[PDB]
């Protein structure tokens, strides 16, 4: 037990990191034709307007997410419970649409069921925590893990500590996260690298000279 | 790295523009080679299409990754004149989809065999060490024959190999050919013109073994025997170049953009040049999007507007303002000033034959042929026999010829026009109206079935001492078209106005156009070929040559370039467009593909008598002789079965036969050496005795049917095939979706000329070999597959009527998986079959008919009437009142070395075609040196023909189009006919020889040559009969001028001496089946037109999905708004068309632009792709041609008479189809038969 | 004042048969592909109809090209550059598959392989090229409506037909079609480019070919929603858009595009216009869209002007460039002869791809009718095609500048007349419309005659400056995956260098 729990939060972390990185630079160098949102809207309209944005909406602010640390809690239950409920039924309908919609379903890739597959799972699992953080009020249970995370992101051993005696469905929350990003370079996900910032900026047209 | 440049964010930045409206950036573009590596190639080839499209279009084949990939048009075509637009780039969609086919899922890759067949082969094989005797076991088994001919169209093709399959179809060709006769063995391939070479492949070896060579141009329905019977020419046209000379063009039934598509611009373009066109179509066609004025005429209704409008162009060009150009015109170049006796009837006249020399005293001094040259009046009063009339060509020399002189004293004399002035008296002479009858879906205007007209003429004392009355064409064509004269004539117009025969009124209520259009028109057409002296041109296609009474479209709009001079001159003219059938080396290309440098003659048949006898459709004829006889006729003169003025026409020398005799024809000989007396002389004898008998008048004996088909080229089981499921029961011995009951059913007059039964012979076909790239329809229901190379893959040559250059098909890359190109693939059967008929067949003797020809001799031969010698009316006279009888040698086994190798016969007889012979040694020689020859054998010494390219080199050689020097030859032998000196036509290109590598390089411009009427030259563009009119050259008529007149005793009596407004023939397809088999649907009979689709050229490209996409994704029918909703037909319901023919499966088009009434289904979508299960047949659907069927015309059976006497795709019964009628409704149930469990429904 | 240039296109619809063969040429060459096989680049549609994707023109639904906004600024119809992308999760306005027709096979292998004793002849069934499944039937493809295909109700839905009493086109006697080929319009200010939030899209500088970046395009599929013709596709298989790329690869050396030389009805001009740049935002949003068509026209520039000579220069404009202007037939049908009109200049993009319109059957009367100014040839008044039907699809629904050019066509007709039949000089019909004898003969030798060096005049992109052709000439093609392609930094992970280039510098200087 002692040993898994050094290789999940003391080891693994820094494998899961490493390939994160530099995949995404390999495939940003030699795969620009592969980094796209492969988006399968135009195959089927239905119910995507719905799905997608109640998903990308919802994922997108429990991140932004992720004033003492109890009271942090308190609106992480409720702001994160809500956008995760909201997560969680797009993630569920886009999961019902790429299995089930002849057309999608037909031109999926693997790894596409996968990482979907993943994240639904990765949205319940998170709504199920938070009856247990319910039972820490004082914010002990979030702490420990912003311990973890703080020891982990400044490269000081011993990250795995922090979690000592924290409810075992965070373990396996931080586990399945930080394998979504050991898988990021290799699925879809790289779309989120790219997010359009520099158009809110940009001039309308673009004409490029001779190179 | 790409990704550290994102750091150089803004050092990329450059100016903005346009007040910070845009950004110029200073970034990385080589990703830009992804769509550059994708354009580059390997290669381009040139090559062309080997399809019937009258196209011609050289391309640039794109080779990349060492595949063909696409194709784009090759533009380097020597240039026209620099007042006319070139031709570059020419090409259309069908042809940019070509490249699809080379590696697609309906690519043919192996030689296949039916299972069923392989089976009984290969366990017969183990029995008999003789392949023929294997064949034999098979064949002579009723239920083994049986179980495979039943399997056709059903599944089960298994891969073979060359080798197999090759003995196969060697064996059964022996066998056929020994124990029934050679005549028993045939193949069919149409076009020629569109890969020569490729279509001689197989033409060489059924020729060379005495197999029967079927037609094409009269089969198809493209031949308009309306020109044999005005120019007794074939088919010869101007080239589309030359439309842009004309300053009035009329498109008639010619969908240009469509069916024209490389040619187009030259309609579009010459508009700019000031020209006016107009556009005549029932419906809202392509063409019309095109034009300046849309006529619609009331579909088949086409010869009364023509009627009319020649009615008001001779009224107003003619007689009230005689046109100087227009009336030297036709006294100089028709018939019309030609003398018609006059026969006496009861109280009025009707017109006969026309007046003869030899009907005279002193016969008007001609010795020679004087029963063979027509009679007219000089302005002088004085009779005679003016130069050019047919009697001069053979038996004399340098009378043949338009020059206006006596025949007798040569001198110069003048030829008068009309009698009106100069007659002892006024008679009336009746003409045929059939006006007033027709069916219920046209409109009919009641007259008199004889309307009696007052024509001037003059009596004449004969050289048998009666007397008769006569009158001039002019005069006959005047009142046959209504003209006031002064005679006060009750049935002439009083004004345009008037209903009387042929007058704008008269027009407008049959075809219901407004007789104001028509008189506009007619006006501006004869207005502006006055004005230029003939450049007024008619377009005209299948929409008036596909109808019964073709004939009487095409003479209408004929006359009307006549009576306004256009025919002759650039600009003007009938420009006749349907099949590529110019094949211009022409006489270099007919001694290669009927081995005519080995053997003479071949055996050639006029393909519509063959379908409908052989598929029997004749077992279901409707319609009867007797109710299209002129009203005038001795109703009992002509009493029988249409096909019994088939068979009378064979055994008189008109018409060819196959097979030929009831008896194996190898085997004739051997009886006449017992008998004591030479083999012609036997047979005529057997013949008048009866001992041996015409194939024809036992079609179903067991003996007198072919057993061997060859198709190549062709997918006449899913396109040109009319009577569809006729075919594929009485050849093929399949299921088959007929509706209703043949003339033993309905116990109906059985023929007179032809044994009956009430069980006809089935599955009459032993072995169907089709060759082909893609599984087509046909290849779906034949016995043996053979992989063709596709036209990428091959060499060859193409040329069409539409330009005058010659370029070749080329092999881009060899032919993929194991297929071989046409030429190939008949070498390797000539080889196999060489061997395996040694101790079957050896040096046999051969008796071969051969009806009269055209442009021989012996086409002088009935010049009064007709005369049956089975009716003992005349002897049994070979080559005169009956079919040649030849004396052909075969050496069956040296058929492999004769096939590749040139002949002896082109160096010890020479070389010619249209009357015209010559000496082509010189052209030998040159080709020894070119194909080299052979070291041994039986060919030693001869040129060899070993590859494409020896046979293309031996055509381009021997052809005066492609070899000056034999162009010189062949001018100098005409000039011995008309005594003019027409070798200055080629003397200025006399050291042009066009090679076949040059054409690889650059497509050439062919040589004037006598083959043809117009010149290839640089000031004047490619015209028809401007030879004529201009060299003074006769036209191959009776008179020698354009015969308006058809003096033929059949002619006469079938009411068509004089062109005549005739409707639709009924088929009565429809009112014996319409609710027989209801579904629920209201079902309503509609007019079932096939015109030329835009998705496909024919069937081809039929199934190429590029086609299927652009176009309604499969068989799809047009039909208009107010039809459709009748019927509760929604825009692509799934509907089903039928009759008593057959019934065919497809999808609606609902339009606007489809008139109520009609309804159309393009032309060839075939059997193979996206078709439903039939409500009506419990069948796969059907095709469009499993609702027509075949009815042949009598007056496509006239023979040995001059301009009607026949040839190859010159004369013979054709394929009408727009008649038809048809029962549409909605579909129910769409069951697709398949076991998928994928059916539907559809409601109301 | 920046001069820029570009081969601008004039597609003679007069003279179009609607044959297609411009569609397949080019879906041959560049989507044949899976992804975009149901994507034609060039594709003809019969008008009266919706066309492809269906209904394409209608704005309001699709949402594309641009607004000019109160304030007088231009905005994607789309929306502004947030509005975008509050979109970008699921693109509302964005057409469906079943738009365009859903890409279909047939099971021809079924006709070989089908099984001894089938208890009917065989067939080939269709299949869908997205799915693999069995298609039932055929309901679309993306030419459906060719030649009046449907009930005129359902055609007449045509965007064109607004302001237009079309009852009376529903009668046979009226009947009247024509033929819309298109392709990208390679905008002078594309509102593609402007919709793309990754900044994908760009206008080369040096031909004005609009190109998608196949390396940085991300998949957003905004663009698609943004071009107001349509004519940008998603490849659905890599997830990427791509669209007409005016055949670069050739015109790069001064060849024709493929869709232009093979063109059966010889009705496509190819030839370059110089364009003041820096103009195109104040030409595009001119208050009245009827102006739009006049403003293009000013901001295009006379190439025999030499103050325009010298500023193209002084611009970087290759002299073989200039050259090619002075004898451009785009330039002499869309700014002398005023033959040639933009296609739909309302969405303000500033269309590069120009139309003559066609002319017609005269429409059906009471009588034969009689000779009216031109003789026996039409009117421009008696043409059949609707003028204000024209004038929706080519100038904001402003007839005027379709009559004039429809009457000079038929003037030059008039004249080359008098000419070729009557052998006199006849100006009358000339005259009328305000052109020479000189333009006349002019505008015959183009559209009448044609010649192939005439139809197109494309000039070299020269690719040679502000770059190194001459070790591109040694190395480019071998494409071994050197991997140091697409970026100006030479370090790469991978170790490598490039195959195409010089790495041993010179120590000589
Ligand atoms: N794309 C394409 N091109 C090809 C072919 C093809 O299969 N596809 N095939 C070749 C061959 S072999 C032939 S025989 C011709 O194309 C036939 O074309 P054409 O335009 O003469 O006939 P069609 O029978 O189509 O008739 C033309 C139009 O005339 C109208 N029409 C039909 N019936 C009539 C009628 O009775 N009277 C009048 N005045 N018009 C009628 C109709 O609009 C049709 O499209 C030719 N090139
Ligand atoms: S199919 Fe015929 S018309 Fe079409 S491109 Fe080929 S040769 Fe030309
Ligand atoms: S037509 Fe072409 S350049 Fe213009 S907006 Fe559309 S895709 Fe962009
Ligand atoms: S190739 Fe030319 S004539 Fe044919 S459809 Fe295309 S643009 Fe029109
Ligand atoms: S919006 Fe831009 S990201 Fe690609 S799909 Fe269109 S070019
Ligand atoms: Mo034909």
């Amino acid at each position: 037990m002692q040993f898994l729990n050094m290789f999940f939060f003391d080891i693994y972390p820094y494998i899961a990191g490493a390939v994160f990185l530099i995949g995404s630079w390999l495939r940003y160098d030699y795969g620009q034709y592969t980094w796209r949102a492969a988006s399968s809207q135009m195959l089927d309209r239905k119910g995507m307007n719905l799905a997608s944005n109640l998903f990308h909406i919802g994922i997108l602010g429990i991140f932004v997410g992720y004033l003492p640390i109890e009271v942090k809690q308190k609106m992480a239950m409720f702001a994160g419970g809500a956008s995760g409920v909201l997560c969680l039924i797009g993630g569920v309908l886009l999961l019902k649409r790429r299995l089930f919609s002849p057309r999608v379903r037909a031109t999926t890739t693997g790894a596409d069921i996968l990482i979907l597959s993943l994240l639904v799972i990765q949205c319940a699992l998170g709504l199920l925590t938070i009856p247990f953080s319910a039972q820490h009020m004082d914010g002990s249970e979030m702490m420990k893990l912003v311990g973890w995370a703080q020891s982990v992101v400044t490269f000081h051993g011993g990250a795995s500590q922090h979690l000592d005696g924290v409810a075992f469905i965070f373990r396996l929350h931080l586990v399945l996260g930080m394998t979504l990003f050991l898988l990021f370079p290799f699925s879809r996900l790289i779309h989120i690298w790219s997010v359009p910032v520099e158009y809110l900026t940009r001039k309308y047209q673009l004409v490029r000279a001779r190179h | 790295s790409k990704f550290l440049d994102r750091f150089r964010y803004f050092k990329q930045k450059g100016e903005t523009f346009a007040d910070g409206h845009g950004q110029l950036l200073n970034t990385n573009r080589d990703w830009e080679d992804g769509y550059r590596q994708r354009w580059q190639h390997d290669k381009i080839v040139r090559s062309t299409h080997g399809v019937n499209c009258t196209g011609s279009c050289s391309w640039k084949i794109y080779v990349k990754n060492g595949l063909v990939t696409w194709e784009t048009q090759q533009t380097d075509y020597p240039r026209t004149r620099p007042d006319l637009p070139n031709h570059e780039p020419r090409g259309c969609p069908r042809g940019a989809s070509y490249s699809w086919y080379l590696y697609s899922a309906n690519r043919l890759k192996y030689p296949m065999m039916r299972k069923r067949l392989m089976k009984m082969w290969r366990e017969a094989k183990a029995l008999h060490s003789d392949p023929v005797e294997a064949w034999a076991s098979i064949i002579e088994d009723a239920d083994k024959a049986k179980s495979f001919k039943q399997a056709r169209g059903r599944g089960g093709f298994v891969r073979s190999s060359w080798q197999e399959v090759n003995e196969l179809i060697a064996a059964s060709n022996v066998y056929t050919i020994k124990n029934y006769g050679p005549d028993r063995v045939a193949g069919f391939s149409p076009i020629p013109a569109m890969s020569m070479v490729s279509y001689a492949s197989g033409a060489r070896y059924l020729s060379l073994i005495g197999g029967t060579c079927l037609s094409f141009y009269d089969w198809y329905c493209d031949l308009p025997p309306a020109s044999p019977q005005t120019w007794g020419e074939q088919t010869d046209v101007p080239e589309s170049a030359d439309w842009y000379n004309s300053s009035y063009i009329i498109a008639w039934g010619s969908n240009v953009p469509q069916t024209r598509t490389p040619d187009a611009h030259f309609f579009t373009e010459v508009r700019y040049k000031g020209t006016k066109t107009v556009a005549v179509t029932p419906d809202y066609a392509e063409i019309a999007k095109l034009c300046d004025l849309w006529l619609a005429p009331k579909q088949g209704t086409d010869a009364a507007m023509a009627l009319a409008m020649g009615h008001v162009m001779l009224r107003e060009f003619h007689l009230d303002n005689p046109s100087q150009y227009f009336t030297d015109y036709v006294r100089r170049y028709t018939d019309m000033p030609m003398l018609v006796m006059l026969e006496e009837r009861d109280g009025y006249y009707a017109a006969g034959r026309m007046l003869r020399a030899a009907d005279l005293v002193d016969a008007l001094g001609q010795e020679n042929n004087p029963e063979w040259k027509t009679v007219a009046f000089n302005t002088n009063g004085e009779m005679v026999a003016p130069n050019g009339s047919i009697g001069f060509r053979w038996g004399e020399k340098g009378k043949w010829n338009l020059e206006q002189r006596d025949g007798k004293t040569g001198e110069e004399t003048e030829l008068q026009l009309s009698l009106l002035g100069s007659q002892d008296e006024i008679a009336e002479v009746g003409f045929p109206y059939f006006g007033g009858d027709g069916t219920e879906h046209f409109n009919k205007v009641e007259l008199e079935n004889v309307l009696l007209h007052k024509l001037p003429v003059k009596r004449l004392q004969l050289a048998d001492g009666s007397t008769a009355l006569v009158t001039t064409v002019y005069d006959l064509t005047l009142a046959n078209y209504g003209l006031e004269r002064g005679l006060n004539d009750v049935n002439c117009a009083t004004s345009y106005d008037d209903v009387k025969a042929y007058t704008p009124a008269w027009a407008e209520q049959i075809t219901g156009v407004s007789r104001s259009q028509i008189i506009r028109i007619a006006r501006e057409f004869a207005d502006n070929a006055d004005k230029t002296h003939g450049r007024s041109m008619i377009i005209v296609g299948a929409g008036l040559n596909h109808w019964y009474h073709l004939d009487m479209n095409y003479r209408g709009l004929i006359n009307m370039l006549i009576f306004c001079g256009c025919v002759g001159q650039s600009g003007g003219g009938w420009a006749h467009y349907v099949g590529q059938e110019k094949l211009r080396p022409q006489t270099g290309w007919q001694p290669l593909a009927f081995a005519l440098d080995w053997q003479r003659p071949a055996r050639h048949m006029n393909s519509t008598s063959y379908f409908y006898n052989h598929s029997s459709q004749w077992r279901y004829e409707t319609v009867t002789a007797e109710e299209l006889l002129s009203p005038m006729a001795d109703k009992s003169r002509y009493t029988g079965h249409l096909i019994d003025f088939n068979v009378r026409a064979e055994r008189m020398g008109w018409l060819p036969s196959a097979p030929q005799l009831g008896t194996n024809p190898l085997t004739i000989a051997g009886e006449a050496e017992k008998a004591g007396m030479n083999p012609v002389d036997y047979t005529v004898k057997s013949l008048k005795e009866g001992s041996i008998r015409f194939a024809a008048e036992q079609p179903e004996n067991g003996k007198n049917h072919p057993r061997n088909l060859f198709i190549w080229r062709s997918n006449l089981l899913g396109s040109s095939g009319k009577g569809h499921e006729f075919m594929l029961k009485y050849l093929l011995g399949t299921e088959h979706g007929i509706q209703g009951k043949d003339l033993g059913q309905q116990g109906g007059v059985k023929p007179e000329e032809v044994d009956w039964q009430d069980n006809g012979l089935e599955g009459k076909l032993d072995l169907v070999v089709t060759l082909d790239f893609r599984l087509s329809s046909t290849c779906l229901y034949s016995d043996i597959i053979l992989p063709t190379a596709t036209w990428y893959e091959k060499d060859d040559m193409n040329t069409s009527d539409m330009h005058p250059f010659i370029h070749p098909l080329s092999a881009a890359v060899d032919p993929a998986w194991e297929a071989k190109s046409d030429w190939e693939i008949y070498k390797a059967i000539a080889k196999k079959f060489s061997e395996v008929c040694v101790g079957h067949l050896g040096k046999e003797t051969d008796i071969v008919t051969l009806p009269i020809q055209h442009d021989s001799a012996a086409e002088l031969a009935q010049p009064l009437d007709v005369k049956d010698w089975k009716k003992g009316e005349c002897d049994l006279i070979p080559g005169k009142t009956a079919p040649h009888i030849m004396v052909v040698e075969r050496d069956y086994p040296a058929t492999y070395e004769r096939f590749t190798s040139i002949g002896p016969l082109m160096e010890k007889i020479g070389n010619g075609g249209k009357g015209i012979a010559w000496n082509t040694q010189s052209e030998m020689d040159l080709l020894r040196k070119l194909n080299y020859t052979k070291a041994e054998g039986p060919a030693k010494g001869q040129p060899m023909l070993n590859t494409a390219i020896d046979a293309a080199e031996m055509i381009l050689t021997l052809a005066p189009e492609t070899n000056g020097q034999v162009a010189v030859k062949a001018w100098a032998a005409l000039s011995e006919f008309t005594g003019r000196d027409h070798t200055h036509l080629a003397l200025n290109k006399e050291d042009e020889k066009i090679r076949f590598r040059d054409i690889q390089a650059q497509p050439r411009k062919i040589i004037s040559s006598p083959t043809w009427s117009g010149l290839e030259d640089e000031h004047v563009s490619y015209n028809a009969g401007y030879t004529n009119v201009h060299e003074l050259i006769p036209w191959r008529t009776l008179s020698g001028r354009q015969q308006l007149y058809q003096d033929h005793q059949w002619m006469r009596d079938f009411g068509e001496s004089l062109l005549v407004y005739r409707p639709p023939i009924d088929t009565r397809s429809v009112k014996e089946v319409i609710g027989q088999k209801s579904n629920g649907n209201q079902e309503k009979a509609l007019n079932f037109l096939t015109p030329h689709q835009k998705w496909g050229i024919h069937s081809t490209y039929s199934d190429n999905l590029l086609m299927l996409t652009l176009g309604r994704g499969g068989p799809v029918v047009w039909l208009s708004e107010a039809d459709a909703k009748d019927l509760g037909i929604a825009d692509n319901d799934w509907i089903e068309v039928f009759n008593s023919n057959g019934a065919l499966t497809a999808r609606a088009v609902v339009s606007q632009r489809v008139p109520a009434g009609m309804t159309m289904m393009y032309h060839a979508q075939e059997r193979i792709v996206n078709l439903p299960g039939s409500e009506i047949t419990q069948q796969r659907g059907g095709i469009h041609n499993s609702v027509t069927r075949i009815t042949p015309k009598p007056t496509h059976m006239i023979g040995g008479y001059a301009h009607l006497a026949y040839g190859f795709n010159y004369y013979g019964t054709v394929g009408s189809n727009r008649d038809e009628f048809v029962v549409v409704r909605k579909m129910k149930n769409i069951d697709w038969l398949d076991g998928e469990g994928n059916d539907q429904v559809q409601e109301s | 004042m920046k001069i820029r240039s570009q081969v601008g296109m004039v597609l003679n619809l007069d003279k179009c048969i609607g044959c297609h063969t411009c569609s397949v040429t080019c879906k041959n060459v560049w989507t044949s592909r899976e992804g975009v096989e149901y994507a034609w680049f060039n594709n003809v549609e019969t008008k009266p109809g919706q066309g492809f994707p269906t209904d394409w023109e209608n704005q309001e639904k699709y949402k594309g090209g641009w607004i000019r906004k109160i304030n007088g600024k231009l905005q994607p119809r789309m929306g502004n550059r947030a509005m975008l992308l509050g979109k970008i999760f699921a693109n509302p306005h964005l057409p469906g598959i079943d738009d365009y027709y859903e890409p279909f096979d047939f099971d021809y292998q079924n006709l070989h392989t089908a099984p001894e004793g089938s208890k009917s002849q065989p067939i080939a069934r269709p299949r869908s090229l997205i799915t693999g499944e069995r298609m039932a039937k055929i309901e679309k493809g993306p030419n459906w409506e060719d030649d009046l295909g449907g009930e005129f109700d359902k055609l007449a839905k045509d965007k064109n037909f607004d302001n237009i009493q079309k009852a009376m086109y529903s009668q046979f006697e009226n009947t009247f079609m024509m033929y819309l080929p298109r392709l990208c319009e390679h905008c002078l200010n594309p509102a593609c480019v402007a919709t793309c939030p990754s900044g994908a899209i760009y206008k080369r500088e040096e031909d004005g070919i609009v190109l998608i970046d196949q390396d940085k395009c991300r998949g957003w599929r905004m663009c698609i929603t943004g071009c107001p013709y349509k004519k940008i596709y998603f490849n659905w298989k890599s997830g990427k858009s791509e669209k007409c790329i005016f055949c670069y690869p050739r015109i790069e050396a001064g060849q024709p595009t493929v869709c232009s030389e093979t063109c059966v009805g010889r009705i496509r001009y190819l030839g370059v216009l110089l364009y003041d740049a820096d103009a195109i935002e104040r030409a595009a949003s001119t208050e009245n869209e009827k102006d739009l068509y006049q403003r293009q026209l000013d901001v295009f520039l006379d190439p025999n002007d030499p103050k325009v000579i010298e500023q193209a220069i002084k611009d970087g404009i290759p002299l073989s460039v200039i050259e090619a202007a002075q004898q451009s037939p785009v330039y002499k049908m869309a700014m002398e002869w005023k033959l040639a009109l933009p296609l739909h200049p309302e969405y303000r993009t500033l269309p590069m791809v120009w139309y003559v319109p066609p002319l017609s059957p005269i429409q059906s009367a009471a009588d034969a009718g009689e000779l009216g100014s031109n003789g026996i040839l039409p009117d421009v008044e008696s043409l059949r095609i609707p003028v204000q039907y024209l004038a929706n699809l080519l100038t904001a629904g402003d007839t005027k500048p379709v009559l004039r050019a429809l009457k000079r066509m038929l003037a030059m007709r008039h004249y080359k007349r008098a000419e070729t039949v009557d052998g006199k000089v006849d100006t009358r019909a000339l005259e009328e419309v305000g052109l020479t004898e000189a333009q006349a003969q002019e505008m015959y030798r183009y559209l009448a005659i044609a010649n192939y060096e005439d139809r197109f005049v494309v000039p070299s992109s020269h690719r040679e400056l502000a770059r190194e052709a001459f070790p591109e000439k040694n190395g480019c093609g071998f494409t071994f995956g050197d991997g140091c392609h697409g970026s100006d930094t030479k370090f790469n992970l991978f170790n490598s260098r490039r195959i195409d280039a010089i790495d041993v510098t010179s120590k000589t200087e």
